[PDB]
Order: structure tokens, then C-alpha cells, then sequence
């Protein structure tokens, strides 16, 4: 790779970066207006603070960490990997709940079993978003273990084991952000048609527009999953010398999550 | 202050007994769609909530049904022990999930009052966020009267002249072209009024009723369906 | 106390002009849509004609529309309605009603039988 | 004939018009300039009481300045305790939309009413446990908008039928009838003496009527709109009333005048609810922008600014004691109200 | 002669509303300054009750 295509590559991914944390500090700031407001915020608010809040630190954890390592000047306060996992991880959860709302409070299944449930999760929603960051912690353990360990060693055997550990912790939440966002869009889909003879405009325009952004949140972030699950595969590639180049693809993909998100809070549109 | 320890425990377990009670109650009240029948004398607004009554198990101040749709629960309420004055009990139903508002498109000396009670019930303060299932009835006297009897519709609208039917009118096969005309005539005054103000909030959904009962609780129940798709989208921010 | 008196109204031959005036009392005028109904001899009480608060938005009903032109005066505190071409169907008592409450669009006890907020009306009679 | 009893009543009209402006020499604007003014006071929400299903349409105090009862469109009746924040009894209703709301002062009983066009009163020391419909008060011909116990037996009921009526619970008839309102009777205080009460209707006219004997001794016309709210003074000389014209007015029952306008240029919302304070220095008005405004009774200076409800006010009433101000609205919540030193 | 009986009982109304004593506004104005300011004192919401007395705090 050239230099100035690496240079061009880190300016990009600078620039990204840069309208990322403006982005999030402009949703945290709206938000908290509202909170100091009245406090009075729906559960997609909930998730949107969090996710707000988890994709500030991540995206702060990344320019600790890049800069640490490409230019690899201070190459001491810079390894921040535990905290970029962790608010990965609760990344990788908040949109799954965030999903599964989505499944719960536009569904037309009326199983007395689904009902019962999509009652639980809305009369609970504050507890179980805070499980969320619990669970994270529960689910960061062997990384955090691991990674003791590897610094105790330096000062594949038992690291196999962090190699796949890591994916670990990240699949299940998206396993379940992927079925719940199939199921919505089953549901969605299976409404769209069924509801067509009822010569509903508002409800065909309604039902088109969430959907496609459904499958614009859906694709988004899977791409990205599929950055994190390279990233630890970690064969294909080289950062060192890629570096920058990752870094660039995934960030700009986090860019489209979150405006995505951005212009999806309905409170900043009020 | 023993004894004031055991009162409060008292206190604290009639509350919660009360709670739960209240949990039970909100239950059953969220699953239940309330609509509110407004309509004149003339339309057969009774004669509906009769026919709801007598379709399902079904349950003089208001007449109230209670019946089930597919396991959804449906409770249609007719306030028939008032006065003319409805600038303050209307009021009571601004949660109402949609008001059904039952009109008679056979008679035209009333049509122009009809439109005028739609307009101030979708122009309300305390109405713009309720859905309006119209509710165009007595179909079958529109078209007796339309195909025959002189009885022109230009006298009390004098823009029927000057008024083609929609490209997408979707008209019964057997239909006259004079009773589609005339049906939809009315159908987009009523839209007019609708789309005049108050679009995004909420929308009214026209059904030609006096049909078979079954069609009139199948479209009441797929409005009200969108009708709650529309508020939970609005919610989850997917609008 | 709220009034509102009309003025206005007699015996005219079919094909004339009419002004009736409502003088009203008591209330800010400019405040209050109003709105001008007449109740037909053995009829109901319907409604003719309405004019926002300011004039932006005038409505009439189809029986009256183009012969009748309603205005209003903020200034007199007065509302005026023009008939034009009248038709002996419009033999009728016109009553100026004002809309209930003050900044609103959505007038609902007007036309009823018992309105606060309407005057006497006059008797209009087009007849030959 | 009806020509000369037309211009007749226009002539007692003028005459008594005539009166009213004799008797108008000093308005209490101009009595009360020299006063000190009440200041900007603030009142935060002690508690906040919830469990409400659907809209509080209204509520009211006990004598006790401690229990409270409220009623919510989901057809809720309940019954809060404000020192605990506990609710006592929740009472289900047979017809869920209920507008009016009384709490007897001995606290034996509670009343509600609304489309259906009934009196429920509930008995609350029953045998046992349940508080049941103890009797339910039948004849209005529109809906029921206020209720106020008087002496625990007989009860004023004003309804949309544009008359009030004096129930006798025990047999269950009319005991009296008030009638000359042209409008939906909408609010109803009583005078702290039982003898008096004033009625605020849609006709944009309150009157004073006499329990005991039965007929209106006053007219009070200052409105320009159909009147929600009204409150009798603590003297029982005045009363003030609130409407969907955006103000408040305050009458004085010995000069058949209004003394004074609360109004202001930014109120476009119309007053649902009115009550005084202890000494009748403030009056609390609700309003349908979600707010809540405390004037200076004797200034019309707005004194303070109470906002919690992310809803329209639909209720407020003053405790006996005047320790706080309860506030219940549409977003299915009650908020007590109280000033710190 | 229904309207007649209605103009007739408005007309007593009226009659029986015109003939009552009316005190002057100013005195009117006084009676409700001397009310306010006796009990201003009694008054919690006017002068807020300290912490100790206060059962909503
Ligand atoms: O090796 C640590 C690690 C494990 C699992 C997920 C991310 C990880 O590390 C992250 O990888 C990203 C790849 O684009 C980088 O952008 C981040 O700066 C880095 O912290």
C-alpha cells in the first residue's frame, strides 16, 4: 500500500471519526435536554442514550488505540482493548434489545405465551436495559481473564481459547438481534401484502418506510459484525499495514449505524 | 409505636393488593380498542351496535357492546342519553382508539349536516389525535335513489356536475356508473374534510357499510389494526 | 353579557338582496369565529355560513354558495351576510351564532337547539 | 304580548345593569395598589400519586386534608392517602366515564357520576371490607358533572341537563331542583355554611342558589365563554370562576358585580379547574396548556407557575388546612403541591 | 303560549334578581382585604410552613 494511500486512508477515517463524536455528543446533548426536561423518555430513547453513550466511549477507545499503535507514540496509555470490547459488546446487545423491542411493540402475533412475554419485556424495560450492561460484564470475563494472562506471559496453547472466546461473547446478542429483526420483518413483510386489498395508503407508506430501514439497520450492522468477526479471525488482513485501511471500512460503517439511529431518535425530531 | 408499625404494614399490603388488581385491570383495558359510534339519527348507527351485538356474545344513558374479533376485544359505545350540546362530553373521548362515524349517503337534505358534525369532530382540540372510521351507510337506498326518481344530488352540492369518478374506483361489478359516481361523490367530500387539516396526526378510513355485517366488522377491525400499527410505529420511531 | 342582535330582514320578492347585521356585545369579537345558521320554517336549525377570526378561512354551505357572501366587521364588532338571488327556500329566522369557545376551529353547539351564544335572529320571508 | 315580556325583562336588564354600575365606585384594583404584593412563590411536588389507568377527570379532598379521591375515565375510582402515597381503596366503576368526584366531609362516603347520568355514591365503613355502591341516585337527563356532599344524606348534583338537583340519598328522589341555566351546568361550590351555592354553567352565567328554599337569588354574567371551574371564597361574599375564555373572574355575591379579571395576553387556553387557598390571597387555576397558574386574588398578578403535567389540568383542589394543592390531569397522574420556607 | 310561560318565568327571575341590596364595590374591596390579611398568617401556601410542620416534605 502506498503511503499517501494510507495517509488518504487515515484522513478519511479521521474525518468519519470526527462527525462520529460530534454525532453522539449532539444525541447526548438533546437527550439530556430532555431528561433535564421532564425525564419523560420512551424505551427507544433508552437504548438510544445507551447506544450513544457506548458508541462515544468505543469511539473515543479507537483513537486512544489507533494512534497508539500505527504511530505507536505512546505505546503505554494507549492498549484501551479491554474497554473497546466491552463497549462493543454492549453495543452488540442494546441494538439487539433495541431489535427485539422493535419485534415486540409492532407485532400482530397474538399467542397468549408471545403476549404474556411482549408484556414482560415492556413492563420491565428499564431492568432488562440495565441487564444488558450486566450481562456485558458477565460476558467479558474470559476476555478479561485472557488477557491478564497474556500480559502475565509476556512478562496457539492457551490462547486458542481467547480466539475463540471473543467471538463468544459477541454471537449471542447477535443471534438474537438477527431473529428478532427476521421476525420483524416477516411480520412486517406478511402485514405488507396482507393489508394491500384494504386500499391503506398512509398504512402502505407507513409500513414501507420502516421496513427498508429496518434493512437498512439490519445490513448495516451486520457488515460490521462481519468487521468485528475479521477482526478477530484476524488472518486476512493486516492492520499494521491495512491498519488504517480497517479502519476506515469500519467506522464508515459505524457511520451509517448511527445516523441511521441520528435521524431514527423521534424525540430530536420533537 | 408498635401499633403504628402494624397500620402501616396494613397500609403498605392494601396497596399492594390494589396494585395488582390494578395490573389485572390494565390487562384487560390495553387489549381492549375502544370505539366511539357518532353518527344522526337517520344512519343506523343503533342498528349497527345491534348487529355487532347480535354477530358476537355481546354485552338510557350510553349503549355499550362489548364483543371479540379474533381473540382482539372491541368495545363500541353509543352516547344516546345527552343533549345536542357535545362540546363538553365529547371531551371524554379523546383516548378513544377510532371513532366510527356512521353516516346516512342516502339522504341529501342532511349530508350537508353530516359533513359539517365530521369537520368539527376532526378539526376538535381534543380530537386530533383519534382515527375516523367512516362509516357511508344506507348504500342500497343511495342507489335506489340515484337510479331513478329525479332526486339530483346538484341541488344540495353544486360541484357534482363538475366531478368524474376516480381512476381508482374499484366499484362492485354490477354497480351503475351513476351510483359509483354518486357513492364516491360523497366519500371524497368526507375525504376533503379529512385531508383538509390534521393529515399527519390522524386519517379516516372510508367503507361503504350496509353491506354484509361481516364485511363491516372485518374493515372495522383491520382500521383499527393499522390504526394501532400507526401509534406503535410512531412510538418506535419507524415512521 | 354576551349579545347578539341581528338586524336585517323582511319581506323581499325572489331574485333580491338582503344585509343582515349582527351587532355583538359583551365579547371580543375579533376572538370568536362565527357563524351564520337559519332554522326554515317546521325544519331544523342548519348552518348557512361561517368566517374564521380573522377572514382567512370563509366557508357556506351549498345551497347558499355564491349567492351569499358573509364578513365581518372586527372593528364595529359586527358581522354581516349578504343574500344574493334569494330563493324562496331561504324563508327563514337567521340567527348570527358565535362559536363557543375564543382561538379555535372546531364550532360544535352551534345549530343546536339551545345555543347560548346566538341572538333572536331575524325573519327572513322570500316570497311573491 | 311576548314582545312586551321581552322588552319588559330588557327593561329589569338595564335596571339591574344600572344598579351594578351605581354600586361600581372603587375597583378593588384600585383598593388593592397599595398592598404589599404576594410575591413570586413556587410550590414543588411532594408526591406524586400514581396508578391511573387512563385520564383523571376529577377530584377532591376529604375534610381530613390527608385522603383524597380521584377518578380516571378507565372507570377507577381511587382513594390516596397523600402523607404515604398508598391508595386506600380502588373502586371500580360500572360506567367508566365519570367527570365529577365527591368525597363526604365526615369520609363515610364518596360520589361519582358522569355519561351515565347517575350518582353512584360508595360507602367506604361498610360490614365489610368492600366498599360497594350504596346507592345510586337516578332522574338527570344529561351528564353528571359535579357532586358535593352537604350533610352526609343530601347531595348537589350539577348536570348537563342544564339543572342541578338536591338528592336525598337515604330515599333516593330530588329534593330540590335548581333550574334557569341555559347552558351545561359544568362546576358547583358550595358555601362553607351549606345554606348557598353557586353554580357555573355553559351560558357564561354562574348563579347563586338557595338550598333550603330553592329558587337563583343572583346572576353573575361576566363571561364571554361557558364556564368550567368555580370556587366559592373562604368569606363567602365572592366566588371565582374560570372559562374557556382565557381568564378567571372574580364575583362578590353583596355588590351582584365582578371585581376583578385574571387574564393575560399569552393564556389562549381556556381554566377546567379553580380553587382558592386557605385565606383567599391565592387562586389556583388549571389550564389546558398543561399548566397550572397561582394568581394574587386582590392584584391579578400571576404569583406562580405550576408545571408538572404533561397533560391538560383537569382538576385542582386546596386541602381544608391549605398545607398543598393537588393537581390531577389527563396523563393519568395526580401531583400534591406545597411551598418551602 | 310556552314561550309566553318561559318570557313570564324569566321576567320573575329577573324581577326577583333586580330588587336585592347591593353593597358598594368599595366596601366589597374592603371586606376581602381585611379576610386575606386576617388569615394570611393561616395561610401555608401563602407563607410556607416550616419542614417540621409540613406533612408533605
Ligand atoms: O483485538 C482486540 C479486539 C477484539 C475483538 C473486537 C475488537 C478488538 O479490537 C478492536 O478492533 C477494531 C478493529 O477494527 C479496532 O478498530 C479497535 O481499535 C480495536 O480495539
Amino acid at each position: 500500500i502506498p503511503i499517501q494511500l494510507t495517509v488518504f486512508f487515515m484522513i478519511i477515517y479521521v474525518l468519519e471519526s470526527l462527525t462520529i463524536i460530534v454525532q453522539s455528543s449532539l444525541i447526548v446533548a438533546v437527550l439530556g435536554r430532555e431528561w433535564l426536561q421532564v425525564r419523560r423518555l420512551m424505551p427507544v430513547d433508552m437504548i438510544l442514550i445507551s447506544l450513544g453513550i457506548s458508541r462515544f466511549c468505543l469511539q473515543w477507545a479507537s483513537m486512544l488505540n489507533n494512534f497508539c499503535s500505527y504511530f505507536n507514540l505512546n505505546y503505554v496509555l494507549c492498549n484501551l482493548t479491554i474497554t473497546w470490547e466491552f463497549f462493543n459488546i454492549l453495543t452488540f446487545w442494546l441494538n439487539s434489545l433495541l431489535t427485539v423491542f422493535y419485534c415486540i411493540k409492532v407485532s400482530s402475533f397474538t399467542h397468549h405465551i408471545f403476549l404474556w412475554l411482549r408484556w414482560r419485556i415492556l413492563r420491565l424495560f428499564p431492568w432488562i436495559l440495565l441487564g444488558c450492561l450486566m450481562i456485558t460484564c458477565v460476558t467479558i470475563i474470559p476476555s478479561a481473564i485472557g488477557n491478564y494472562i497474556q500480559i502475565q506471559l509476556l512478562t496457539e496453547n492457551f490462547h486458542q481459547y481467547q480466539f475463540q472466546a471473543h467471538t463468544v461473547a459477541l454471537v449471542i446478542p447477535f443471534i438474537l438481534f438477527l431473529a428478532s429483526t427476521i421476525f420483524l420483518m416477516a411480520s412486517l413483510t406478511k402485514q405488507i401484502q396482507h393489508h394491500s386489498t384494504g386500499h391503506c395508503n398512509p398504512s402502505m407508506k407507513a409500513r414501507f418506510t420502516a421496513l427498508r430501514s429496518l434493512a437498512v439497520l439490519f445490513i448495516v450492522f451486520t457488515s460490521y459484525f462481519l468487521t468485528i468477526l475479521i477482526t478477530i479471525i484476524g488472518t486476512l488482513f493486516d492492520k499494521r499495514c491495512w491498519l488504517w485501511v480497517w479502519e476506515a471500512f469500519v467506522y464508515a460503517f459505524i457511520l451509517m449505524h448511527s445516523t441511521s439511529l441520528m435521524l431514527s431518535s423521534p424525540t430530536l425530531k420533537r | 409505636t408498635e401499633d403504628q408499625r402494624n397500620e402501616e404494614k396494613a397500609q403498605r399490603e392494601a396497596n399492594k393488593k390494589i396494585e395488582k388488581q390494578l395490573q389485572k385491570d390494565k390487562q384487560v383495558y390495553r387489549a381492549t380498542h375502544r370505539l366511539l359510534l357518532l353518527g344522526a339519527d337517520n344512519s343506523g348507527k343503533s342498528t349497527i351496535v345491534k348487529q355487532m351485538r347480535i354477530l358476537h356474545g355481546g354485552s338510557s344513558g350510553i349503549f355499550e357492546t362489548k364483543f371479540q374479533v379474533d381473540k382482539v376485544n372491541f368495545h363500541m359505545f353509543d352516547v344516546g342519553g345527552q343533549r345536542d350540546e357535545r362540546r363538553k362530553w365529547i371531551q371524554c373521548f379523546n383516548d378513544v382508539t377510532a371513532i366510527i362515524f356512521v353516516v346516512d349517503s342516502s339522504d341529501y337534505n342532511r349530508l350537508q349536516e353530516a359533513l359539517n358534525d365530521f369537520k368539527s369532530i376532526w378539526n376538535n382540540r381534543w380530537l386530533r389525535t383519534i382515527s375516523v372510521i367512516l362509516f357511508l351507510n344506507k348504500q342500497d337506498l343511495l342507489a335506489e335513489k340515484v337510479l331513478a326518481g329525479k332526486s339530483k344530488i346538484e341541488d344540495y352540492f353544486p360541484e357534482f356536475a363538475r366531478y368524474t369518478t376516480p381512476e381508482d374506483a374499484t366499484p362492485e361489478p354490477g354497480e351503475d356508473p351513476r351510483v359509483t359516481r354518486a357513492k364516491y361523490f360523497i366519500r371524497d367530500e368526507f375525504l376533503r374534510i379529512s385531508t383538509a387539516s390534521g393529515d399527519g396526526r390522524h386519517y379516516c378510513y372510508p367503507h361503504f357499510t350496509c353491506a354484509v355485517d361481516t364485511q363491516n366488522v372485518k374493515f372495522v377491525f383491520d382500521a383499527v389494526t393499522d390504526i394501532i400499527i400507526k401509534e406503535n410505529l410512531k412510538d418506535c420511531g419507524l415512521f | 353579557q354576551v349579545q347578539l342582535q341581528e338586524s336585517g330582514g323582511g319581506l323581499v320578492q325572489p331574485g333580491g338582496s338582503l344585509r343582515l347585521s349582527c351587532a355583538a356585545s359583551g365579547f371580543t369579537f375579533s376572538n370568536y369565529k362565527m357563524n351564520w345558521v337559519r332554522q326554515a320554517p317546521g325544519k331544523g336549525l342548519e348552518w348557512v355560513s361561517d368566517i374564521s377570526q380573522s377572514g382567512a378561512s370563509i366557508s357556506y354551505t351549498g345551497s347558499v354558495k355564491g349567492r351569499f357572501t358573509i364578513s365581518r366587521d372586527n372593528a364595529k364588532n359586527t358581522l354581516y351576510l349578504q343574500m344574493n338571488s334569494l330563493k324562496p327556500e331561504d324563508t327563514a329566522v337567521y340567527y348570527c351564532a358565535r362559536c363557543p369557545a375564543p382561538f379555535t376551529r372546531d364550532c360544535f353547539d352551534v345549530t343546536s337547539t339551545t345555543y347560548a351564544y346566538r341572538g333572536q335572529g331575524t325573519q327572513v320571508t322570500v316570497s311573491s | 304580548e311576548l314582545d312586551q315580556l321581552r322588552q319588559e325583562a330588557e327593561q329589569l336588564k338595564n335596571q339591574i345593569r344600572d344598579a351594578r354600575k351605581a354600586c361600581a365606585d372603587a375597583t378593588l384594583s384600585q383598593i388593592t395598589n397599595n398592598i404589599d404584593p404576594v410575591g413570586r412563590i413556587q410550590m414543588r411536588t411532594r408526591r406524586t400519586l400514581r396508578g391511573h389507568l387512563a385520564k383523571i377527570y376529577a377530584m377532591h379532598w376529604g375534610t381530613d386534608s390527608r385522603l383524597l379521591v380521584s377518578a380516571s375515565q378507565d372507570g377507577k375510582l381511587i382513594i390516596w392517602d397523600s402523607y404515604t402515597t398508598n391508595k386506600v381503596h380502588a373502586i371500580p366503576l360500572r360506567s367508566s366515564w365519570v367527570m365529577t368526584c365527591a368525597y363526604a366531609p365526615s369520609g363515610n362516603y364518596v360520589a361519582c357520576g358522569g355519561l351515565d347520568n347517575i350518582c353512584s355514591i360508595y360507602n367506604l365503613k361498610t360490614r365489610e371490607g368492600n366498599v360497594r355502591v350504596s346507592r345510586e341516585l337516578a332522574g338527570h337527563t344529561g351528564y353528571l358533572s359535579c357532586c358535593r356532599f352537604l350533610d352526609d344524606n343530601q347531595i348537589v348534583t350539577s348536570s348537563g341537563d342544564t339543572t342541578c338537583a338536591l338528592w336525598d340519598i337515604e330515599t333516593g328522589q330530588q329534593t330540590t331542583t335548581f333550574t334557569g341555566h341555559t347552558g351545561d351546568v359544568m362546576s358547583l361550590s358550595l358555601a362553607p355554611d351549606t345554606r348557598l351555592f353557586v353554580s357555573g354553567a355553559c351560558d357564561a352565567s354562574a348563579k347563586l342558589w338557595d338550598v333550603r328554599e330553592g329558587m337563583c337569588r343572583q346572576t353573575f354574567t361576566g363571561h364571554e365563554s361557558d364556564i368550567n371551574a368555580i370556587c366559592f371564597f373562604p368569606n363567602g361574599n365572592a366566588f371565582a370562576t374560570g372559562s374557556d375564555d382565557a381568564t378567571c373572574r372574580l364575583f362578590d355575591l353583596r355588590a351582584d358585580q365582578e371585581l376583578m379579571t385574571y387574564s393575560h395576553d399569552n393564556i389562549i387556553c381556556g381554566i377546567t379547574s379553580v380553587s382558592f387557598s386557605k385565606s383567599g390571597r391565592l387562586l389556583l387555576a388549571g389550564y389546558d396548556d398543561f399548566n397550572c397558574n397561582v394568581w394574587d386574588a386582590l392584584k391579578a398578578d400571576r404569583a406562580g407557575v405550576l408545571a408538572g403535567h404533561d397533560n391538560r389540568v383537569s382538576c385542582l383542589g386546596v386541602t381544608d388546612d391549605g398545607m398543598a394543592v393537588a393537581t390531577g390531569s389527563w396523563d393519568s397522574f395526580l401531583k400534591i403541591w406545597n411551598g418551602s420556607s | 303560549t310556552a314561550s309566553i310561560a318561559q318570557a313570564r318565568k324569566l321576567v320573575e327571575q329577573l324581577k326577583m334578581e333586580a330588587n336585592i341590596d347591593r353593597i358598594k364595590v368599595s366596601k366589597a374591596a374592603a371586606d376581602l382585604m381585611a379576610y386575606c390579611e386576617a388569615h394570611a398568617k393561616e395561610d401555608p401556601l401563602l407563607t410556607p410552613v416550616p419542614a417540621s410542620e409540613n406533612p408533605f416534605r
